[PDB]
């Protein structure tokens, strides 16, 4: 039992997306006291459409920044975003509690994978 | 403990040009913003430090005018000095079983130290000295409208360390705000001053400092910074005479009608002031 | 070395013609401009560098006129030389951390390293603080009017590499500014000159540098530059006498009424200087 | 090899009398003109080929008088040559890593390669050795007036664009100014001469080159560009005694007020020289 690239359930996809935004941010800005996780974990799971919209602004800004320097990862992450955001039809305003459980699994699963290598 | 006799409230306007007013520890060193809207922000703590600096500069160590939290002060030794000046051996956290002893320390440190007398202090560590609230409070400063920070690349042609690619051109960067305008609110309460001895000469000194804040803090990182307007509301009695939010509404700032592109000078805005209700006196120091 | 006893503010005004005043690290080598409005910009760092080089030149490395930021040099060896003359060895974080020995290398820098006595320094460490703060500071320069940069190509009669170039003669590239005018601001602090010992002689030298600076830096890409105007404001007290912003407003720049279309010469503009408040005196270049 | 003793500045004036000053690549012998105003522009690099040409024409391979740039040549060829001569393995994209033999390539080239004794075999687009900043420099040449040319649709097919035209014949756009005078500014620096061993011999050769330039360049569009004048200003010391721009102001050039209608000859223009200060001496026959 591990990460399934084919689950195609919306709250699972949202969890994966969250996890990889965390990872990309990490590489963006070293040395931060607090991660986006610590800041937004709860909110994200309660109000998808609310926040998700917001975060992508900053992510855009960052990837804009990061092309100057020769270093890359971040093109793999931009592709990973672009896959998950194409599979997600739309952003729910809110999720049933039981669904907020499944969101945690997609996050953890995805994280572990990225934890490797 | 003589203290002021009225309730005060005020608003302040200041400006920045090609600079970094307040950096963000969590964002590299990016200027602080509101993610959702993109407005700017400035912490009160910054302003407070500025004020302390100014005072220190001005007074030059005169008794009743020391600063407790000097830039590199060892705070437990400074509490221990306040303690031992009131004959106390150091002890932690709370006020002693006899709270009176740390209250003497409080009295002494309020007596001598201006900024404690003003802003109060937690004033409590593994050497206690008491607790204080302070009669003076401030809020966050907020940009009048959205701000778009830039950042620039710079090159050290010489290098500090040895390099393998050799001399090598090595680049850092700066973050900069083209232009922006800020607003700040504040309060003063008579009852606490009655408890701390916050006097009127203190108040005049305070205002003087506040006007001349920026003059002494010129630096590489900070651009051109200046104070523009200062409005003071004074009530006629020991307690309030009107709601605060109503008073702050009397001041309104709008884009100067001749200004259409992105703001780039103080002339791009128009500032207006209304009349003061019956129970309040409004005077303008700037 | 006696410290200056007055507060100073100054304004400078200089030209550019058919060249690249300041290349952009990012946008290839495009001149630096504000994206929102297209006005040109020049970093202070450039100015500093130029000044340094001029000083080094003119003074010939005489005693007490050393420079610690030596071009294409290992600056850890220049801070080694600052410390080993004081029997001390290289440290990051601060001048060697024990404050008396920190002060000995500081002193043995300030006494002789003109550049440190003037502009201050850090051995750049992530805690980005302490060491010494410059008594002299300056801000960004900006073009009075928007500019129109352009790429320029040449018919070179030779090729970099094995090529099919040679029907038309081989290519080249450049970027230029047809014409532009820039302005700048700066400040001098008495208290910090008191800390560093920045002396009057230094001031004189500084003036001299300013005036003469441009002449020594001819090269292919810059084209031509010239210093046009310089005005000096002197306060009559240790501390200030007037608001800075006000002062800066006394000098005004406007296009010559007869000039039309894009400007191409200093004659296209007109300049004016008002009178200063009694607390400050005005004297022109140098 | 002695270094020159003084700083020198010169103004070169040459005709575009019923001719073309320099071909704008995209349109053959179109004159490079300010697209906003149409006044004549000539690449700073314009003169250099001609210089080298006269070198090769009068010295003709004289050891000490080699040239760097050669028509249809590869730019790195001369780099390679200078390294070979000094028994170095060419590294034409970097300083010669053995820096005493970078000095030998530099010496050898500033000896044999007169033109590298004169100018930097270094970088604006690609580098050679780099480092060897040129002791002589000159700016973009410009026309005295807005000289949007009178187009000359030449009766020829041998142009960048072929056509079915070969009742009208094939045409390529070439241009001539009814008359125009082009102006160039240049500088000479003793300090860098000191580094490169630029000599008086070199100077005289330079003069000669300047005079003889246009004898090697003529065509229907080119028309007449006579080396009308070459005024040279000499400083009395190592370091100058006046601003450059001041000097250039002395060279007053304008249309002959007695001339009427659009200009067709140098007689339509007047050249005058004001007296330079004692710190400068002016020679005016070249």
């Amino acid at each position: 039992v591990s990460l399934d690239p084919a689950r195609t359930d919306r709250p699972y996809l949202l969890g994966r997306l969250f996890a990889v935004l965390e990872k990309a941010q990490e590489d963006a800005v070293p040395g931060a006291n607090a991660t986006i996780k610590d800041r937004y974990l709860a909110s994200a799971s309660a109000n998808p459409g609310q926040v998700f919209h917001m975060l992508l602004k900053n992510a855009s800004n960052h990837t804009a920044k990061l092309r100057k320097d020769p270093e890359r990862k971040a093109i793999h992450y931009e592709i990973m975003m672009q896959e998950i955001i194409d599979n997600i039809s739309d952003f729910p305003v809110t999720m049933s509690s039981d669904e907020q459980g499944l969101f945690m699994i997609g996050y953890y699963h995805q994280r572990k994978a990225l934890f490797t290598k | 403990m003589t203290a002021i006799a009225n309730r005060y409230e005020f608003v302040l306007l200041f400006d920045v040009e090609n600079g970094n007013p307040n950096g963000d520890p969590d964002a590299g060193n990016m200027p602080r913003i509101d993610p959702e809207t993109g407005h700017g922000l400035v912490t009160d703590v910054c302003l407070k430090r500025k004020i302390r600096n100014h005072v220190a500069l001005t007074k030059e160590g005169a008794e009743r005018f020391n600063i407790y939290i000097q830039e590199k002060a060892i705070l437990n030794e400074t509490h221990e000095r306040a303690y031992t000046a009131c004959d106390l051996k150091p002890e932690p956290k709370k006020l002693p079983k006899k709270v009176e002893d740390a209250k003497r320390v409080t009295d002494w440190m309020c007596t001598n130290f201006y900024d404690i007398r003003t802003f109060g202090a937690v004033m409590t560590t593994e050497v206690n000295c008491g607790q204080v609230r302070g009669p003076v409070q401030m809020a966050f400063a907020r940009s009048v409208e959205p701000v778009v920070p830039q950042e620039v690349s710079i090159t050290r042609m010489a290098v500090t360390t040895k390099a393998e690619a050799e001399d090598n051109r090595t680049m850092g960067r700066k973050h900069i705000v083209p232009y922006g305008l800020y607003v700040a609110h504040g309060f003063i309460s008579a009852p606490l001053a009655e408890k701390t001895g916050f006097s009127d000469e203190d108040l005049t000194l305070f205002w003087d400092a506040l006007v001349n804040m920026f003059e002494h803090d010129r630096s590489a990182a900070r651009g051109l910074m200046s104070s523009r307007k200062l409005i003071v509301f004074k009530h006629q009695n020991r307690l309030g005479n009107a709601p605060a939010h109503k008073l702050f509404d009397l001041v309104k700032v709008s884009r100067a009608e001749g200004s259409s592109g992105p703001a780039r000078s103080f002339a791009d805005y128009a500032v207006t002031v209304g009349q003061a209700p019956e129970g309040v006196e409004v005077k303008e120091m700037l």
